[PDB]
Parts: C-alpha cells; structure tokens; sequence
RNA sequence: GCUAAACCUAGCCCCAAACCCACUCCACCUUACUACCAGACAACCUUAGCCAAACCAUUUACCCAAAUAAAGUAUAGGCGAUAGAAAUUGAAACCUGGCGCAAUAGAUAUAGUACCGCAAGGGAAAGAUGAAAAAUUAUAACCAAGCAUAAUAUAGCAAGGACUAACCCCUAUACCUUCUGCAUAAUGAAUUAACUAGAAAUAACUUUGCAAGGAGAGCCAAAGCUAAGACCCCCGAAACCAGACGAGCUACCUAAGAACAGCUAAAAGAGCACACCCGUCUAUGUAGCAAAAUAGUGGGAAGAUUUAUAGGUAGAGGCGACAAACCUA
RNA sequence: CCUCCGCAUAAGCCUGCGUCAGAUUAAAACACUGAACUGACAAUUAACAGCCCAAUAUCUACAAUCAACCAACAAGUCAUUAUUACCCUCACUGUCAACCCAACACAGGCAUGCUCAUAAGGAAAGGUUAAAAAAAGUAAAAGGAACUCGGCAAAUCUUACCCCGCCUGUUUACCAAAAACAUCACCUCUAGCAUCACCAGUAUUAGAGGCACCGCCUGCCCAGUGACACAUGUUUAACGGCCGCGGUACCCUAACCGUGCAAAGGUAGCAUAAUCACUUGUUCCUUAAAUAGGGACCUGUAUGAAUGGCUCCACGAGGGUUCAGCUGUCUCUUACUUUUAACCAGUGAAAUUGACCUGCCCGUGAAGAGGCGGGCAUAACACAGCAAGACGAGAAGACCCUAUGGAGCUUUAAUUUAUUAAUGCAAACAGUAUACCAAACCUGCAUUAAAAAUUUCGGUUGGGGCGACCUCGGAGCAGAACCCAACCUCCGAGCAGUACAUGCUAAGACUUCACCAGUCAAAGCGAACCUCAAUUGAUCCA
C-alpha cells in the first residue's frame, strides 16, 4: 500500500486546498473506520485556531476587520475570513459576526475584569465571570481545541489564584492557566440541530456509507446507565 | 450446495 | 526462546515463552578512550564491569564469545590500537598521565599490525584485504625500458 | 513394536513386559497376580495367600512376552546370589 | 489387401573417481534486456501439521562425528504408544564398473519447449531403409483389434453331443465381485496392444560345517553354535499445516475523467420515455450460439445512477445497504 | 432484400483475405481460388499522438450551470510575482489488417466522438418435396375464463378492496428480487482530545448499536444474568418476564372474597391474523354453487406495544380477491407461412456398448424374465414413426443409517492463556526527619478480563431418534451331567452381624466356556482344647 495524507504543506495560506479521501483506511489500507466514504468532493479552508498570534516585528494586542462570513464543508459551523495590519485569515465565525465589524485579539490581562463584545478573544482572567465562552485552549498559547462546533458555548464559572473554571458543553470542567485566551460568545451556526436530512442520498452526499445489515444483538451496555458527572479536569501543573 | 464440475480440456496436440 | 508447561506439570498445554532481559541506558568512562559513551546496558554486565573494576578492563579481559557485542569488539579494538601505538591519548601537556594511564593496562597491547584485526567480522576483514592490495596496474612502457637498460648494462660491462 | 528402529534397524523390547515379568532361561515367564495389594481389608487370608503368590505364565503369553521382548533377556545369567537361580532349568520333563 | 505390424539407439540410471562453473562487442533492478542527473529505506528471529497412540488432550524416530561392538543395554515416557545414549572398542594409502533401462522403459525431456494458467504454477507427444538416395530398383510377403475380398435364412449365453449334411434333433440360467443366497433387472467391463498389485523380523523347520563348544574380536552355549533356504500387496477421500501467488472477475474504497435524446418541466433520490444499466414472467435451449444464451415482455433511466483508466485492502484474512454474498467460471 | 448499422479514436492484438509461385498433397466444415495455408517478396514515411520543464522564496476568499436577472447546496474541475541562471534547435517512438476478451471464423462481453438511416456496411434460401411430431407467427363461426393452482400465454386496456414493506434504493454473478437488507425519523451506549485513519475534526462532534418516515402511543417489573457504581445501589427504547386454586343464582364468566407466590402478574391497542393445533371457528356481504376475498365476536391458555403496537398518504415486475372489457385459455379445434422435417449432394460428432443368432402368455425364481419350466408364435432384409419395457442413459443417492471419517457455527463441553488490557509484588531510580512518599517507559512473577486456540461429542437398539438399559446374584424358559439367547418372564444386591490364630505354610483339585480374575482343601508349624447369595473395580499413579 502507498498511501501519503494530503496533509502535507508547511506555510499557511488562505486560498482553498485539495484533500483527499480516505473511506474510512489508515496508511495501510484496511478499513480502520466504517461507514465513511464517497461524498461530494471537498476543499480545505485552513482556520487559524490561534486567535490571538500578532504579526511579524509586532508584539501587543490588535484589530481586525471582518471581511466575510463563509460556509465551511469541513465543519458544522462557518468560517469568517478577517483581514489585520497586512494579512489575512479564516477563523470560526461565532454568531452575530458579519461583513464589516471589529474584532479585538487582545494579550495583557487586567487588574479589572473588561467588557467584551461577542466576538473578542481575551484571557479568561480577564473576563467576567459567567460568560459565555468558545475555542479554548488548555495550556497558554496551545490553540483552540475545545468548543468548536456548530451553536455549543461553555461558560466560565470562577477564578482561582492563577488559574480559571470552565465549563464543557458536556458539562464537565476544567481548570487551565490564567494566561489561557479564548473567544467571547457561542459559535454560529445555531439550529444545527434543526436540519433534517430527508433522504439517504443527503447521508451519502454527506459522505457516509449506510450500516451493515448484520443484526446484532444488545448486551449489557444497552440499558440507560445513569453516572455521576467525571472529576474536573486539571491541565495546571504542580511540582 | 450447489455441486458443478468443471470440463477439462483435452492437450491442443493431439 | 523455549516453550514451557501450563502449570509447570507436563501433561497440561504447551506454549511457546519468550524471556527477555531488563536493559538500561546508562552512561560510561574510558580511561584509554577518554571519552564518554551511553550505552544500552543490562545488570550482568553492571556487575561485571564493577567485577573486573572498570569499563576498560571489562572489555580488555571479556573474550569476543562472552561479550556478545560488535560494540564492545569495537571498543576493544579502539583501547587495543590506543595501547599498541603508545599515541598522544589523553592531549599535549599531560604525558605523565598519559603514561600513568598507558602503564595501568601492561598485560595487553598485541602488536600493532595485529590489533587491527581485533573484532572484525569476515566481510570487514574482506574489505580491508581488498583495499589493501589496490595496487593500481603499472604501466608496461617503465617495465620494457627496465628491462631494456638492464640488457644494455649486460651487454656493455662484458 | 518397533520391529525395525530407525536408527539402528534393529528390533526393540517392550519395557512394560520388563517391567512387570521376569523370564526363566528353560522359556517360562513368572508374573505377579494382579489385586495381591488392592483392598486387603475384603479379602480372606486364603484369597490374600493365593494373592501372595509367584505364578507362570500360559503358553500363548509366553510367546507373546518372548516376541515382545529382545534376545538379550533370553541369554542366560550367573548371578551371585540368585533367589531363582534353580529355577533356570528343567527337571525330570518328559516331551 | 488396406489400416497396420516389426526393428536399435538416441539417450538415461546406479556407483566409483575428482571439490565445479561462469566478461568477444552492446543491453539489462525504470514497464528487466531501456546510453546520459541531487534523499542517501535495507537481512540477521523456536517451524507447524499430517500421522501413531486403533478417539484425543502430554507424548510420536527424521538432527549431518567413516564402519563394527557395547546395545536396543543404561535411561525417558498419558511408565504407554513409543523414544533411547555414553564410557569404552576399533575403522589398511593406488586400480576407468554393471545377473541396470532400451522409445508406454530409462531423466519430465527431441523440452522445461509446445500447450494450459492473471500469477505462483502445471506440463506433453514423438524416431526407425540401405555400403552408397550423386542407387528411387522393385520387391520381399507372412502377424492384434477394425474392415474388404464375401450381408442375410424359423429357434433362442451362441456351444456341445453329434451327424452323410452348415442349420434343423437333444442338453445347457455369460463372467467377476459381493453375499445367507445373484441368470439376476446388484457391481464392473465396447474391443485390441502395452503397462499395471506380497516388501521383513523374533522364534521355529530343513539342509551343511564344527562340536562341550561354535563363530574371521563384540555374542550365544546343561548340544549347542555358525551358514543358507523359506515370509507379511495396489489404487482411492473429504481433511490439516507451512510457505508462496492472486482485487485485469467480483466486494468496497482512493485519484483524476466521461455519459444521460425527447415530452411533461410543480421544485423533485418526480412521471412517460431513447441510448445505457438491470433481469420480472413466459417460451426456446439443456454436449446449447452460450460451463447461464436467444426472442418477447418487463424494473430503472439527473441519481443511494451508469461507466472508461490507474491505484489500495488477501485467506487464522479482505470486503459485505448480512445474501453464510463476493474475493479469476 | 437487410441495416440496432457504420467510420474514426482509445484499449487490446501483433502481420493474421497485398503480390507471385505450389496447388500433386495439405486446413477451405464442399468447391472455384482465398478469411480456417505453404514458401518468397513487399509495406505503416509527421504536421496527428506520445516522449517535457533551472532554482530559491512568494502569491492564489469570490464555482459551474449561454453567467446575464433569480435561486440555492452537496460548497466546487483550471491564475502569479520577486531575484539569479539561460542565446544551441525539429531527434526518438506508434502509424498495416477482415483485429480484442470468451478453448472456435462463438446469437455472448466491449470506453468515447460523429450521421442517427445512411454517401457506411451487408445476405435470412446447397437443391427438392410439402408427411407426422416439434418451434415461431398469422386468421378464425358461436360462446367469452366455462381453461387453469393461478387470466400462464395471448388479446384488449383496465374498476374496487386487503395483507406486508413508509417511500427511491440493495441482495443469494449461475434455480429464491421478496414481506429480507438498507433507509430519512426516533432512541440507547462510549469518548474532554492534536498530528498516518477517526480528523488537518472537538459534545449541535465523533464512534458502537437498536428500531424504522410521518400521525397517536410505547403500559408494569432490577427477583435472575449482563453492564455501570464498590456507600449493597442504578439500569429494561439492556438479555428478558408480565400468576394459581377454591366459593362463587337458575348459563356463563363474573364484580367480590379466602389464600399462596412473585419483580410484576399483559396495560392501551388490535385480533382466527404470514400468529401451534382444534380450524373449512361463528356470522353478514359477495357467487347458482365460496376450504377463496372483504366487514364484525373474543379461550389470542401460544397477540401485544423501538422482539415496537395501531391507523393512514404515496409507492411496489411483492402476495391475495374483484367489476367491466376481450381474448384459440377453453367448449373444440382448423387453415396457411417460415423453421424444423423427409429425399438428393458435400462435410461430418457425442453420451452409450459383457457378448447377443435380442418374441408373446402363464408359472417360477435374490420375491417384477427376450434368455428358466409348460404352451403358443416364427422365411430374410431396409425406411418413417411412437415411447409401454429393456428395474433405459447421465451423476460410486443429496433423503436415511453407519465410520472411535471431516468441516462450518454456538456455547453454560473439556484444556490453556502463548497474545492484548488492567491491577499487585519484584528489579530500576532519586531526596527526605526512629516515619513516609515510589513519575514514566522497559523486564520478571502472580491475579483478573477480553479475545481466542486445540479437541470431542459412548454404546445396545426388529432403521435411527425418543423412551428404556449397560455391573453382580437367585428362579423359569433350559423337566434327569455341563452349557445355552431374548428391548423375554419374575425376584434381589452395591450390605450387615460375631470373633480378632479373619495366624503361617502346603499335597491335590474346581472354575462362569479364553485370559485376567474367582473357588475348595488334606498333611504340617503354631493356638484353644466364621454366618451370609450377590454385597463389587485391573494397571499406572497418589
Ligand atoms: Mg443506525
Ligand atoms: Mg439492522
Ligand atoms: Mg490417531
Ligand atoms: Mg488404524
Ligand atoms: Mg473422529
Ligand atoms: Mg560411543
Ligand atoms: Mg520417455
Ligand atoms: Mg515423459
Ligand atoms: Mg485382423
Ligand atoms: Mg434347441
Ligand atoms: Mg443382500
Ligand atoms: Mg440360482
Ligand atoms: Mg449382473
Ligand atoms: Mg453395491
Ligand atoms: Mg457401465
Ligand atoms: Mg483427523
Ligand atoms: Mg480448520
Ligand atoms: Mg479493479
Ligand atoms: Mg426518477
Ligand atoms: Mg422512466
Ligand atoms: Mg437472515
Ligand atoms: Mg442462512
Ligand atoms: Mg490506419
Ligand atoms: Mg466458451
Ligand atoms: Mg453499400
Ligand atoms: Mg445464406
Ligand atoms: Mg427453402
Ligand atoms: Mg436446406
Ligand atoms: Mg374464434
Ligand atoms: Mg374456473
Ligand atoms: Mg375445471
Ligand atoms: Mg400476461
Ligand atoms: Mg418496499
Ligand atoms: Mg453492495
Ligand atoms: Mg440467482
Ligand atoms: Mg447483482
Ligand atoms: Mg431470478
Ligand atoms: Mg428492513
Ligand atoms: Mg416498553
Ligand atoms: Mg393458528
Ligand atoms: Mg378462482
Ligand atoms: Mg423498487
Ligand atoms: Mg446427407
Ligand atoms: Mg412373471
Ligand atoms: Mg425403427
Ligand atoms: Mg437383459
Ligand atoms: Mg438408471
Ligand atoms: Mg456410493
Ligand atoms: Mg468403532
Ligand atoms: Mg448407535
Ligand atoms: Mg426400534
Ligand atoms: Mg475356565
Ligand atoms: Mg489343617
């Protein structure tokens, strides 16, 4: 099997690239996932989930322009495209961004609390408590990995010492650095929930292959299982 | 089952 | 790579048992080398080393069919040249060390052309014949006017 | 029986038979009779007597014990203190 | 008298002895047999199983020092099928053969060619004058089945007893195997030629030699020991395991392509309907045109569609809108 | 007269109907001389098509659909710049054909462009005759499904109802296309996360499953098993389950009661159903006639709710019933045409075959005779038919049984954990005021679990299965030495009680038809002066 992952470019950019499929294969050819395969063909529209990166012999906080709001193929919710100082990028639209607002990407954390717009990334010391909040890192400067699906928001609960509480749309928490930014607001493209499918041909548009027509039959796991939420979740280390 | 037996052929030579 | 019995009772299953030794990465000095190397190393070889007092004497007195290893032949070879030659070891300004360091390990040092072949495998060995005796073809035109001078001082002395 | 060995081509012995019966140079084979140490506690002293004893061995099993076994076994033995040393030989056996 | 028949010698086999090979020029690891360009990756690993143990579940000779003997002994072992040493002993340098085959034999061999297979792989058949063919002459015939010369004559396992006469008279239920028992309408067999199936020990028996000893070391011996003779078939599964070879069919996928008339267009995994894909029902066919076809009739035909090209996943597996489907009939 | 063809390119193939000679021979399914050929000779000429490019950075948000309005989703098929380097040129390869994959000059398979009937390309009839049977058509009086399992087929154009599945779609290449599988919708379970799938994704996500659009609903139960919690629990849209007797008025249950048990005792709904049998249940419509169809009743004692229940729109080569029509389906068949057929000419198979000089009736017999017994019949020999027999040909029956012959699958069959994942201990490390903490990866051991692996699935048996039995003794059968079967008739046994010489030895005997086992016993040495019928288990090994 000769198989190398489209993945394979080392300078960011915004126009579009092609990605291949994979039908649900690892690299050596043996299907590693079911149910994937054979959808409308696709182009990657690279997010920069660093919200807050300033440019080349630039250091503090900055602005930013939106200059669209896009319909991404590669994820549940859209993508805006923002243009800063003399670069562009594709970040996650959250709700209420359209063409022609602001955007604050800001480092330097507060005495006080400030007040942000739904769209701004700040430190999550630096914003008020109860917010709701969306693409959040885990260690300071990481990346958004977390909220960033179509419509879900996580709130922040408290502050500690140096660190901050957040609250997962699964409802689990986490404590991560103080220095750790996130973006203010729900991600867009709410009522996700509400797009009905109508037909199978939209699932193989969609790019997933129907279930086996083996019948299984259910063992223990079936039942409805009723659990205690899962301890918090620490990312802070301590010697 | 399904029990078929397939015909051979003969060498080209003879 | 053996086989062994259930419960060590012979009329139970047989099946087929790989045992294999705990290494460690560990770090050691060369007083003839006078270089520090890291090393993939296992226990027995700990307390063979602290048997022998010193990774130098381990690998000098340790025979090819006990020490099991290209790197440790390797080695040997290298402290087997060092000692042969009697070459500035250690650096300039320290010829007494150097000395005291040399006469630390008298009971070796073969001779030198023969310390070369020390834990050589037959493709190396091969392969150093080969270079050996390159010896590119040498020109007939200076052999015929050998031989023709050769003639003519014959010739001429009778 | 291994009649020819892979080895040497030669024919090999049953070690059970060995084991279990011992051969008299005349051809007679001398067993042990099966049960004379099972379930003592059951028995009478007769039945434990007749038990107790050194028996011989029919004609069909003689011939079988000697196919079964190698010449060796056969020859014949001088040993020094031999309880069944007179046994070895047959006495006033007409035909 | 046609078809035919017949023939010796290509070569081969088993030993012995001896350690054996390979660049004329050019091309050849990429799609081998390709004159000429910048990531340099790289091998070292306990076989298993059939089978035997009358099942099978521990176990079951097979490994690379001349012989012989110790010895099938010590030992091992569901202590059972069977497995099985060593110490020790001692093992005379040189000689080119055949109670081997002779074209269905002997090598598969005229050749690993033709042919078959995608591939790994499998694997044939056959020739005959003579000193001279720069003697094409007349001889050389005679011999299997099959025929022809030359169809037939009431009635009957095909004949036998006969008889002056072929038939007519009288008598007569093919063979082999398998069975309690077969003419059995139970098996097998068209027929000819060739090929095609009993291998050995312990202990006995007979015939010699020598004899309380025999034997050319070892072993046996209260007439034994030594030697010889005489003696135990052929074909056939469904299986299991190891290592290769296969996705040019088909299942699914990846990359990059192509096709879908006309009408109604409701907007459409909408309707009629071509091309195109499929295969409902009937008839034919059934050694067929075809190892799944033909004619008609049908389902779909802008989609979860059909389809060309290249690539990927492989058997203790792959792939599967699970039919135990498909993975070269 | 036909054309549903053809001409190109791609792919495939590789000289394979060009000329001359041999045609005496040889393949031509026959022939002339050329598609089923032998030798020699000759040809496919690049512009078409292949065969490409100097680096290092940098750039590349705005589909296509006449791209213009409009309108979307499944979100898309095409672009540079900056600097350095660079002044030689038209090489090489494919180019033929009646052609490829199917063993064939095979009614099969085969991508794209072009005209969609042609300007390409082709020939269904060797000759004759006009039988049967067979194939494909055409026409048919009167009737019009009376045929038949069934309106199969054909001809005409077609109304209404039901069951199942929502639908389009998929499947057993080669006997099943469906009600089976998928499917939008609904629901359960698992997962807090970055570079090789999932995914360049992040709980409105991803994955493992059930059920099956929608509409109304989905009732009770955690006793048991499984799974999750280690606080003795939670969980059924998890595996699954949702009572019994008796008294109960003339008929029936029955509301009701006494009781027992359980986790709950089947709720709604629907209902003789694709739902064990009874069963052609009862009843109305439908027909002249109704084991068919539709509508109602619930003992459905085995219906029933994501094992989803019940209605309904649309749909269906699904399975049933029906009006009307019109049809050779049929009463009831007939005529013609073509193929086939039969004869003449050419070429020329296969299954099969012990040998055959190969009759009928009755009987016999390994129980169904051409061949045997008794009768009868009987010159020889082609051609066309037919299918009663030759227990006709084909395939060493697939059904059944057997084999200490296999294999697939499932487990709660036996054995094991080599492997993966968890734990615990050990090894490896390091500070620490007489105490403690033990990061991660390896390695050894032990336990647990998942996944598996190997192997087997007794026998008797008026076939096998099911039932019953398997060892030992007494009686009968088996009457008077011994023996003697039965899935034959009847009884029993798998102990018990008392001494502790129930010590030791040893002639001679018996013997359950073998062996192994089993039985009796004189004398003797010692010491006082054994009942009972069976009452049982080898070797190895412990
Ligand atoms: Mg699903
Ligand atoms: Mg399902
Ligand atoms: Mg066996
Ligand atoms: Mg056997
Ligand atoms: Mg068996
Ligand atoms: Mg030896
Ligand atoms: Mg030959
Ligand atoms: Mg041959
Ligand atoms: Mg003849
Ligand atoms: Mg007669
Ligand atoms: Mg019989
Ligand atoms: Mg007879
Ligand atoms: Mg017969
Ligand atoms: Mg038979
Ligand atoms: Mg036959
Ligand atoms: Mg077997
Ligand atoms: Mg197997
Ligand atoms: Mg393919
Ligand atoms: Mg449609
Ligand atoms: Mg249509
Ligand atoms: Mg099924
Ligand atoms: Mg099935
Ligand atoms: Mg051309
Ligand atoms: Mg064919
Ligand atoms: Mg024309
Ligand atoms: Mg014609
Ligand atoms: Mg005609
Ligand atoms: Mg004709
Ligand atoms: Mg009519
Ligand atoms: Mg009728
Ligand atoms: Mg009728
Ligand atoms: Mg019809
Ligand atoms: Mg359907
Ligand atoms: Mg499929
Ligand atoms: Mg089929
Ligand atoms: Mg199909
Ligand atoms: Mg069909
Ligand atoms: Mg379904
Ligand atoms: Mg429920
Ligand atoms: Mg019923
Ligand atoms: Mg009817
Ligand atoms: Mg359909
Ligand atoms: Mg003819
Ligand atoms: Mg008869
Ligand atoms: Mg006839
Ligand atoms: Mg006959
Ligand atoms: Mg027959
Ligand atoms: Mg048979
Ligand atoms: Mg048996
Ligand atoms: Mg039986
Ligand atoms: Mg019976
Ligand atoms: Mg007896
Ligand atoms: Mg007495």
């Amino acid at each position: 099997a000769n198989f190398v992952s489209w993945k394979s470019r080392t300078k960011y950019t915004i126009t579009p690239v092609k990605m291949r499929k994979s039908g649900g294969r690892d690299h050596t050819g043996r299907i590693r996932v079911h149910g994937i395969g054979g959808g409308h063909k696709q182009r990657y529209r690279m997010i920069d989930f660093l919200r807050f990166r300033p440019e080349e012999t630039k250091s503090g906080p900055f602005e930013e322009k939106v200059i669209q709001v896009r319909y991404d193929p590669c994820r549940s919710a859209d993508i805006a495209l923002v243009a800063g100082g003399s670069r562009k990028r594709w970040i996650i639209a959250t709700e209420n961004m359209q063409a022609g607002d602001t955007i604050l990407n800001s480092n330097h954390i507060g005495r006080m609390a400030v007040a942000a717009r739904e769209g701004d990334a700040h430190p999550l010391g630096a914003l008020p408590v109860g917010t709701l909040i969306n693409n959040v890192e885990s260690e300071p400067g990481r990346g958004a990995q977390y909220i960033r699906a179509a419509g879900t928001c996580g709130v922040l609960l408290r502050k500690v010492n140096g660190t901050a509480i957040i609250q997962l749309p699964s409802k689990r928490q986490m404590q991560v650095l103080e220095t750790c930014v996130a973006t203010v607001g729900r991600v867009s493209n709410v009522d996700h929930n509400k797009r009905v499918i109508g037909k199978a041909g939209r699932n193989r548009w969609l790019g997933k292959r129907p279930n086996s027509g083996r019948w299984h039959r259910k063992g223990g796991w079936a039942g409805r299982k009723i659990r205690p939420l899962p301890p918090m979740k620490s990312y802070v280390k301590l010697p | 089952k399904k029990r078929f037996t397939p015909p051979i052929y003969q060498p080209k030579f003879k | 790579l053996g086989q062994i019995y259930a419960n060590n009772d012979k009329l139970s299953k047989r099946l087929k048992k790989v045992w294999k030794p705990q290494l460690f990465e560990r770090e050691f000095y060369s007083e003839i080398l006078d270089k520090k190397f890291t090393v993939t190393v296992t226990m027995r070889t700990l307390d063979l080393i602290d048997e022998a007092y010193g990774l130098d004497f381990y690998i000098l007195k340790t025979p090819k069919e006990d020490l099991c290893s290209k790197f440790g032949m390797d080695l040997k070879r290298g402290m087997l040249l060092r000692l042969a030659r009697q070459d500035p070891q250690l650096h300039p300004e320290d010829p007494e060390r150097r000395a005291a360091i040399y006469d630390k390990y008298k009971e070796f040092a073969i001779p030198e052309e023969e310390a070369e072949w020390v834990g050589l495998t037959l493709e190396e060995a091969i392969e150093k014949q080969r270079l050996l005796e390159e010896k590119d073809p040498v020109p007939l035109f200076k052999i015929y006017v050998a031989e023709l001078i050769q003639q003519l001082q014959q010739q001429a002395l009778s | 029986l291994t009649y020819f060995s892979a080895r040497k081509g030669k024919r090999k012995t049953v070690k059970a038979v060995i084991d279990r019966f011992l051969r008299l140079h005349c051809g007679l084979w001398v067993r042990r009779k099966a049960g004379y140490k099972k379930k003592l506690w059951k028995k009478t002293p007769a039945r434990k007597k007749r038990l107790r004893e050194f028996v011989f061995c029919n004609k069909t099993q003689s011939k079988l014990l000697d196919k079964m076994t190698t010449s060796f076994w056969k020859r014949r033995n001088w040993y020094v203190d031999d309880p069944y040393q007179k046994y070895h030989d047959r006495t006033n056996l007409k035909v």
